[PDB]
């Protein structure tokens, strides 16, 4: 049968706020040399 | 030579098989107690944090502040920051 | 920050794509000059 079926959402703004908050803080991998190695061991690998 | 930390090690092979054998003295086994502190990832980060703390506790316009600044600068990692590391090492060596 | 930060990021991605396309078209159409130094003593 056909009846009225509305959609009054209240949860989408929360998801939008969370994704906007997580998009404002980018995260990437940083290579650092081991303690016993040279200071510059992670230069070429980081550039690559 | 005064205060030479040789870091002597002792290892012996069985001469009957390729496997090695460890040699740890009993007298000097338990000589450092465990404690709880902040979590780091390498021994250089710990030294960097301690130098930062000492800088925070040291007032400005003092030779100790300059020594701490140079000690912090000579602990960086990146190759882009190499000018400052070399300059700090040279200054620390030339000050004796 | 702003309310439209996600839309700004999407526009930035589209602009990066546009820049890639424009760079390719320039390489295949225009005359890009090559920079070279003689390194003469004078």
């Amino acid at each position: 049968t056909l009846q009225y079926r509305g959609q009054f959402d209240v949860v989408r703004p929360v998801v939008r706020k969370l994704v906007s908050e997580m998009r404002q803080n980018p995260i990437d991998v940083l290579y650092r040399p081991k303690d016993g190695a040279r200071p510059d061991a992670a230069d070429v690998l980081m550039g690559m | 030579g005064s205060e030479k930390d040789v870091q002597l090690m002792a290892e012996v092979v069985d001469l009957a098989t390729g496997e090695k054998q460890v040699l740890n003295d009993i007298r000097g086994r338990y000589e450092c107690y465990t404690d709880v502190g902040p979590s780091f990832q390498s021994m250089k980060q710990q030294n960097r944090a301690e130098i930062l703390e000492l800088l925070g506790k040291t007032p400005q316009g003092t030779p100790e502040y300059q020594l701490l600044l140079l000690q912090y600068f000579t602990l960086l990692d990146g190759k882009g920051v190499e000018m400052m590391r070399d300059y700090a090492n040279k200054q620390l060596i030339q000050m004796g | 920050d702003l309310e439209t930060y996600v839309f700004q990021d999407n526009l930035a991605t589209a602009m990066r794509r546009d820049g890639e396309i424009y760079q390719s078209i320039v390489n295949d159409i225009y005359d890009v000059p090559r920079n070279v130094t003689i390194t003469l003593e004078d």
